[PDB]
C-alpha cells in the first residue's frame, strides 16, 4: 500500500484519515524521536499496536540504548549500532587507529603532514580527506565511503522485550544477516491489554 | 438561604421522623446559613386529587427534591405515579421509598425519577447467582405479569448473554385467567426442571393450584421466586421447599426515609459547591419552561457515591436504582419461612441451616431428567424411507428380504398429503428402508426409545420469510425441529452452510453429490452450455423448497436457471419421477443414490456422467446437547465395520 | 461493526478509543439533542464527517426545524413525523373521523356506550380501548397498534442540505418508501474544507 505522509503537527483531524487507510500488517515509520511517540500513542488509541501489526523504525528513532522512552510497544524492531560488545572505549580506539593510519600512510608520501589552522581570530591541499577511503586497522573493514559511511559496519538488529529492555538479536555481516532467531519470537503483549 | 424538601408520607409518626430527620442533617454539616425546610402531606383515596394537592403544595414551596413512600393497603398498583409525573413535568427528582414496580426503570416515562430499593428485575441476577452455585444451565422461565415481567426476562436474557446459553423455553401470557395447565404441560415436557416465576399474589396463587394439580411438588422440581409469591395467599398455597427471595429491611420505614434524607442532604451539600444556581419558580403562573439545571441535578444525584447509611451502602447505578443490595433467600420448611441464605451483591452465603428441597432428602437437584424417549422426523424418501399403509390393524405385514432377514419395520404416524382436500385421519403407518433400519441401529447401540412420526408438509425446511414484517422463519422438518415439535432428524437431510448456522450436524453417514436425471440424446451434466439459456424444449426444474433451491440460490451464475426453475418446482420427488416418466419433463435435478436406485428400478431412467456438490447426509440435531459425541461416533463405528456395506446391500447396491 | 455506547460526559480520552475503532461508511447515531452537538463535534474533530461517510439520526435530535447549530453535518438525514402538507386542522380532522368512526361503528354493537365520570371528586364494560383497531375513515387507514401507535402512520424523511436547511425528500406508502431522488448525490459540502 501507498506511502502515508503526514501534513503537519497533527490536530488528529486529517491525518486520522490517512492512518484509517492501513489494513495492511507491517508498518514502517520514518520519523524524529517526539514525532514517533506521538504516532505510536496515535496508533495505541487506534489500536494498531496489536499482535499482527508490527513496527520497525531505524535507529533516527531510537537514538540511544541507554534511554528507552516510554509508548513503545513490547516488540517494536529496531535497527541501529550502538552496541555494548562495539564499546565507547573501542570505538575510540578504533577512531585513533583510523586517524594513525591515514597519518602514517600519508607520511610515506609527503613529509610535512601536520598543518593546522593557526587560530580561530585574524582574517591547504595536502588533506586527509582525499586518502582515506580504503583504510583498515587491526583487520577491521573500517573504509569510508564518498558520503561518510563505513562500508561494512556493524548493524544490530533488536526489540523490546517484556520487561522494556532492548535485547540484541541480530547482527549483520558484510552480505548476510546473522540472526537468531529463525521463528519470529511472538513478544505476545506488546501492551497491557492485548 | 433555605432549601425546601417535600415529603409524600403515610402516617403522622414518620412525619416526626422525617422532621427528626431534617434536623439532624442540620447537625454536623457547617455553619453555613443554609437551612433546610420539611413538607409532608398524606393519602387520598384518588390519586387525581392527590397530584392536586401535591402541585398546590409543592409549587408554593419550591422544594427539590421529593420523597414518596406510599404504603399499598387498598391496592397494590401505581400509587407514587402522580407525584412522580407532576415533578418529571418540571425535571424535579423524585425518589421513591416504597414502590419496587419495573415501569419505573424505564425513564421514558419517568424523566426525573430514582429509588434507593431494588426492583424485582435484579431479582434475576440473584436468580442467575443461582445458577453458578449449582452449576445449572438450563432453565424454564414462566413469566405470569405482563405489566413489568418482560423487563425481568429481558434482565435474563441480557445476563446469559455473557454465557451465550439461552432458556430452554420462556412463557408469557395474561394475569386473570385461571386455565393455564397447557403451558405447564409445555413446562412438563421438557428436560429441565428449574422453573422461575415472577408474578403477583393471584397469578401465583392460580399456578400453585394448577401445579399441586400436577405433581409438580415432587422430586426434581425447583421453584424460584421473588417477594410477591412468598405473601398474601399465594403463600397460603404455596408449595414447600420453594426458594424465595426476600428484601432485608425493606418494610422498615424510618431508617430508610433517614437514609433517604441523608442522601438528598449530601446531595445539596454538594449542590452549593457548585454555581449557576437556579431555583424552580412557582409553575402555576405561566411556567412552562423547566427547571434549568434540572438535568444537572441530575447529574450530581446518579453519581451521588455514598459509603455511610443506616441500611447500609447506598449506591445509583446508570439507571437510578440501589446497587449492592443485600437479600434474604428463604426457604418454605413444611409451610415455614425459614432463612437459609444472604445476598451480598456478587455472591451467595448460606447461613447453617440446610436448604431442604421440594422432593425427598437432602441431596441436590440435578435437574436434568433425561429422555430415553426422542421425537424422530423424517419425510417418506422412496430408496431411504419406505412409507407403507397398515395391513389389519396397526400393524405391519412381516416381509423377508432375499436372506430371509426380516425387515425391521416400525410404526410410524403419516399423515396426507392435502388436509382440506380430503377427510384427513392422520393414521398410523408403517416405516422402514435405509434409514429407519440406520435408526433402528442407533437405538440398539445406546439405551434410548424414540418415536418415528412424519412431517405434516412434505418439505425439507429452507429459510423463508414470513409476509408481515419480511422476518425470517424455516418450515418442513427444520421448521419442527425448532419448535421443539422434534428431537434428532435421522432423514436423507443435505448439509449446507444456512443450516449449520442455526442447528448442529453430525458426521454424514452418506456421501453423494447433485445429479441430472434424464430419459433415454445425451445431456452430460450442468456443463452443457445450451441449459444454461432454456426454453420450451428445456423443461427441467427441482423440489419446491430443497436443499437444491438454496444451492442454486447462492450460485449467481446458476441463477438464470434459477429464475426458470422456480416456475415449474414439485412439492415431492416421485411426482417429479411420475412426470418425467410421461415424458412432461425433459430431465431433474436430484442426489446421486436416489437416482440411481430409479435407475435400478426403471431402465429408461438415465443419470448423466457429471457430479457436483458433493456432499453429505448426516443426522439433523439440535443445540447444544448430550446427543452430540455418541451418536458421531456410534456413525462411525458403523461406518469402521461392513455394516454401512451391508446397509447398501439391503437397498443402494440392489438392483433388480 | 460494533456497538459503541458511552459512561459520561467523555473525557476524550477512552471514549475516543471507542470512536477511532470506526472505519466503515454510514454510522446510525441514537443520543439526545444536548449530546449530539458535543459527539458530532468530536467526530469532526476526528475526521468522521466525510462524504464517504453518512450520518442517519431519528427524530430524537430533529425537534425544532429552526434551532440549527452550526456542528450539523451538511448531509444528515433525520426521519420526523412532522409534514408540512398535513397541518393541524387536518390532524385534528383526522382525530374526530376517528372518534366519530369508532363511536357510529360501537352504536352498532351496544346503545348506551358514552358513560362518563360524574366528577373528579370521591371515587366500565364497553370500552374504545379494544375497538380502535378496525377504524377507517375518508379513506385513511387510522388503524392502531397494541401498543398505542399507528399502523400505517406519516413518516417524513428529511435530509440536510449545503443551504443549512430541512429539505422533505422521503414519503410513504402503506409499508415501503417513496423518494423523490433516486439518485443520491454526494451532499459533499459539509463545509469548504473537502
Ligand atoms: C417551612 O415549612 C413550613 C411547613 O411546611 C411552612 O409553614 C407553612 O406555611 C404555609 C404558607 O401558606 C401555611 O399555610 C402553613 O400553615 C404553614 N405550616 C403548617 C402549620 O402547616 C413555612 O412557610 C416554610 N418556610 C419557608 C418559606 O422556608
Ligand atoms: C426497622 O424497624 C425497627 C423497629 O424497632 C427500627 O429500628 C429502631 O428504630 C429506632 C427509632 O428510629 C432507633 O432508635 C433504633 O436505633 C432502631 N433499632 C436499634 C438498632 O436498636 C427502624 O424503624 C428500622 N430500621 C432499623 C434501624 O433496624
Ligand atoms: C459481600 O462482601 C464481602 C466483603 O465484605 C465479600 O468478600 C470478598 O469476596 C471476594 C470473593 O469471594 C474475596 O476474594 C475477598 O477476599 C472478600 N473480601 C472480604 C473482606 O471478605 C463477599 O464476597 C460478598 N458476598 C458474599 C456474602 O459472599
Ligand atoms: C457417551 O458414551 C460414553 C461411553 O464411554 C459414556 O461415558 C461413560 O458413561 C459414564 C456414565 O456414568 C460416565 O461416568 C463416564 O464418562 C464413562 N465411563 C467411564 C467410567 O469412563 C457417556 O456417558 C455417554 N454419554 C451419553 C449419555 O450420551
Ligand atoms: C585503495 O584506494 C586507492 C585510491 O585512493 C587505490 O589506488 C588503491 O589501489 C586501493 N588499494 C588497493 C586495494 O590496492
Ligand atoms: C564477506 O564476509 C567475510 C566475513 O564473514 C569477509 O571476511 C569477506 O570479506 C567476505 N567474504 C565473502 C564470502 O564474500
Ligand atoms: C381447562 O381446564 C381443564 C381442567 O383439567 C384443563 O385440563 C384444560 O387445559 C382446559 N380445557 C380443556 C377442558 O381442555
Ligand atoms: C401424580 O402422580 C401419580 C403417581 O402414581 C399419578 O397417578 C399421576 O401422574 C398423578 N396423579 C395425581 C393427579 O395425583
Ligand atoms: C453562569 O452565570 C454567569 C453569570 O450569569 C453566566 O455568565 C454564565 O454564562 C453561566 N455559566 C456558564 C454557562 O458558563
Ligand atoms: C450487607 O450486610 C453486610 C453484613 O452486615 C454489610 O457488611 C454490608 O455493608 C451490607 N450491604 C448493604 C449495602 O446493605
Ligand atoms: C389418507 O389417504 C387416503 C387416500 O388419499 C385417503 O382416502 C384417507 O383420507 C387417508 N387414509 C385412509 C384412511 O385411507
Ligand atoms: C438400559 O437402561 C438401564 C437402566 O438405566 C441400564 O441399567 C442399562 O445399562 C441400559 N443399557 C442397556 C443394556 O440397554
Ligand atoms: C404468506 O404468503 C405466502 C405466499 O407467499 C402464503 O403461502 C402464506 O400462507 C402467507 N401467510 C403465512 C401464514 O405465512
Ligand atoms: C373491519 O370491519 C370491516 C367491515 O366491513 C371489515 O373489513 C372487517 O369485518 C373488519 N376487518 C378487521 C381487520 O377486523
Ligand atoms: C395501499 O394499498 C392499496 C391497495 O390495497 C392501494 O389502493 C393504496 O394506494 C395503497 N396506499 C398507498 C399509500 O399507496
Amino acid at each position: 500500500q501507498n506511502v502515508i505522509t503526514l501534513d503537519t503537527s497533527f490536530e488528529d483531524a486529517k491525518t486520522q484519515v490517512q492512518l484509517k487507510k492501513i489494513h495492511s500488517s507491517v508498518i514502517l515509520l520514518y520519523c524524529s524521536k517526539d514525532e514517533a511517540v506521538l504516532i505510536l500513542s496515535e496508533a495505541r488509541s487506534l489500536g494498531l499496536t496489536g499482535y499482527d501489526f508490527f513496527w520497525i523504525v531505524p535507529s533516527l528513532v531510537s537514538g540511544n540504548t541507554e534511554l528507552i522512552p516510554k509508548e513503545f510497544p513490547s516488540g517494536l524492531i529496531s535497527v541501529s549500532y550502538d552496541d555494548w560488545d562495539y564499546s565507547l572505549e573501542a570505538r575510540v580506539r578504533d577512531g585513533l587507529g583510523i586517524l594513525t593510519t591515514a597519518a602514517s600512510s600519508m607520511l610515506e608520501k609527503f613529509s610535512y603532514i601536520p598543518e593546522a589552522k593557526a587560530s580561530c581570530y585574524g582574517q591547504p591541499l595536502h588533506t586527509l580527506h582525499q586518502f582515506m577511503v580504503n583504510v583498515t586497522w587491526d583487520g577491521k573493514d573500517l573504509s569510508f565511503t564518498e558520503e561518510g559511511y563505513q562500508v561494512h559496519p556493524r548493524l544490530v538488529v533488536i526489540v523490546l522485550n517484556k520487561d522494556r529492555e532492548w535485547e540484541k538479536v541480530g547482527k549483520w555481516e558484510n552480505q548476510t544477516l546473522s540472526l537468531r532467531h529463525a521463528v519470529w519470537p511472538r513478544y505476545k503483549s506488546f501492551s497491557d491489554c492485548e | 438561604k433555605i432549601v425546601n424538601i417535600g415529603a409524600v408520607l403515610s402516617t403522622r409518626k414518620h412525619e416526626q421522623m422525617f422532621r427528626e430527620a431534617v434536623n439532624q442533617a442540620n447537625k454536623r454539616h457547617g455553619s453555613w446559613k443554609i437551612q433546610l425546610n420539611a413538607t409532608s402531606v398524606t393519602h387520598k383515596p384518588n390519586a387525581i386529587q392527590m397530584a392536586l394537592s401535591v402541585c398546590e403544595d409543592l409549587i408554593s414551596s419550591q422544594v427539590y427534591a421529593i420523597l414518596v413512600s406510599h404504603p399499598p393497603t387498598p391496592n397494590d398498583h401505581f400509587t407514587p405515579t402522580p407525584v412522580s409525573y407532576t415533578a418529571g413535568f418540571y425535571r424535579i427528582p423524585v425518589l421513591g421509598l416504597t414502590t419496587r414496580m419495573s415501569i419505573y426503570s424505564d425513564k421514558s416515562i419517568h424523566l426525573s425519577f430514582l429509588r434507593t430499593v431494588p426492583p424485582y428485575s435484579h431479582q434475576s441476577s440473584v436468580w442467575f447467582e443461582m445458577m453458578r452455585v449449582y452449576n445449572w444451565n438450563h432453565i424454564i422461565l414462566l413469566v405470569s405479569d405482563d405489566h413489568e415481567g418482560r423487563a425481568a426476562q429481558k434482565r435474563l436474557e441480557t445476563l446469559l448473554e455473557e454465557r451465550e446459553s439461552k432458556a430452554e423455553k420462556v412463557l408469557q401470557f395474561d394475569p386473570g385467567t385461571k386455565n393455564v395447565t397447557a403451558l405447564l404441560m409445555e413446562a412438563r415436557e421438557l428436560e429441565a426442571r428449574v422453573i422461575i416465576l415472577s408474578a403477583s399474589e393471584d397469578d401465583a396463587a392460580t399456578v400453585y393450584r394448577a401445579a399441586a394439580m400436577l405433581n409438580m411438588t415432587g422430586s426434581g422440581y425447583v421453584w424460584l421466586v421473588g417477594e410477591r409469591e412468598i405473601s398474601g395467599n399465594a403463600l397460603r398455597y404455596a408449595p414447600d421447599g420453594i426458594i424465595g427471595l426476600q428484601l432485608i429491611n425493606g418494610k422498615n420505614e424510618s431508617a430508610h426515609i433517614s437514609d433517604a434524607v441523608g442522601v438528598v442532604a449530601q446531595a445539596v451539600h454538594e449542590l452549593l459547591e457548585k454555581e449557576n444556581i437556579t431555583d424552580p419558580p412557582r409553575g402555576c403562573v405561566g411556567n412552562t419552561n423547566i427547571w434549568k439545571t434540572g438535568p444537572l441535578f441530575k447529574r450530581v444525584l446518579m453519581s451521588s457515591k455514598y459509603a455511610d447509611g443506616v441500611t447500609g451502602r447506598v449506591e445509583f447505578n446508570e439507571d437510578g436504582d440501589r446497587k449492592f443490595a443485600n437479600y434474604s433467600i428463604m426457604n418454605l420448611q413444611n409451610r415455614k419461612l425459614v432463612q437459609v441464605g444472604i445476598y451480598n451483591g456478587t455472591h451467595v452465603i448460606p447461613n447453617d441451616r440446610k436448604i431442604i428441597w421440594p422432593g425427598g432428602e437432602t441431596e441436590k437437584p440435578r435437574g436434568y431428567q433425561m429422555s430415553t424417549r426422542l421425537k424422530i422426523v423424517t419425510i417418506h424418501q422412496e430408496p431411504f424411507v419406505y412409507v407403507k399403509p397398515t395391513m389389519s390393524d396397526g400393524t405391519c405385514k412381516e416381509e423377508f428380504t432375499v436372506n430371509g432377514d426380516p425387515v425391521k419395520k416400525v410404526i410410524c404416524t403419516g399423515p396426507n398429503d392435502t388436509s382440506p382436500g380430503s377427510p384427513r385421519h392422520t393414521v398410523p403407518q408403517c416405516c422402514y428402508g435405509f434409514c429407519i433400519d440406520l435408526l433402528i441401529k442407533l437405538a440398539r447401540t445406546m439405551n434410548f426409545t424414540y418415536e418415528v412420526h412424519l412431517v405434516a408438509d412434505g418439505k425439507f425446511g429452507t429459510q423463508e420469510r414470513v409476509n408481515n414484517s419480511n422476518k425470517k422463519e424455516w418450515n418442513g422438518m427444520m421448521g419442527e425441529l425448532l419448535s421443539g415439535q422434534a428431537d434428532m432428524i435421522v432423514a436423507p437431510l443435505t448439509i449446507n452452510n444456512e443450516r449449520a448456522q442455526y442447528i448442529e450436524f453430525s458426521k454424514p453417514f452418506k456421501y453423494q453429490g447433485l445429479t441430472i436425471l434424464v430419459k433415454k440424446e445425451r445431456i452430460t451434466g450442468i456443463n452443457d452450455p445450451r441449459l444454461r439459456n432454456p426454453s420450451d424444449k428445456f423443461i427441467y426444474a427441482t423440489v419446491k423448497q430443497s436443499s437444491v433451491d438454496i444451492y442454486f440460490r447462492r450460485q449467481v451464475e446458476l441463477s438464470t436457471m434459477y429464475r426458470h426453475m422456480e416456475k415449474h418446482n414439485y412439492e415431492s420427488a416421485a411426482e417429479a419421477i411420475q412426470a418425467v416418466r410421461d415424458n412432461k419433463l425433459h430431465a431433474f435435478i436430484w442426489d446421486s443414490a436416489v437416482l440411481e436406485f430409479e435407475a435400478s428400478q426403471k431402465c429408461d431412467l438415465v443419470t448423466t456422467g457429471e457430479l457436483f456438490f458433493r456432499s453429505g447426509f448426516g443426522i439433523g440435531m439440535r443445540k447444544d446437547s448430550p446427543w452430540k459425541q455418541n451418536v458421531s461416533l456410534s456413525i462411525l463405528k458403523s461406518h469402521e465395520n461392513g455394516f454401512m456395506e451391508d446397509l447398501d446391500k439391503t437397498w443402494v447396491r440392489y438392483q433388480e
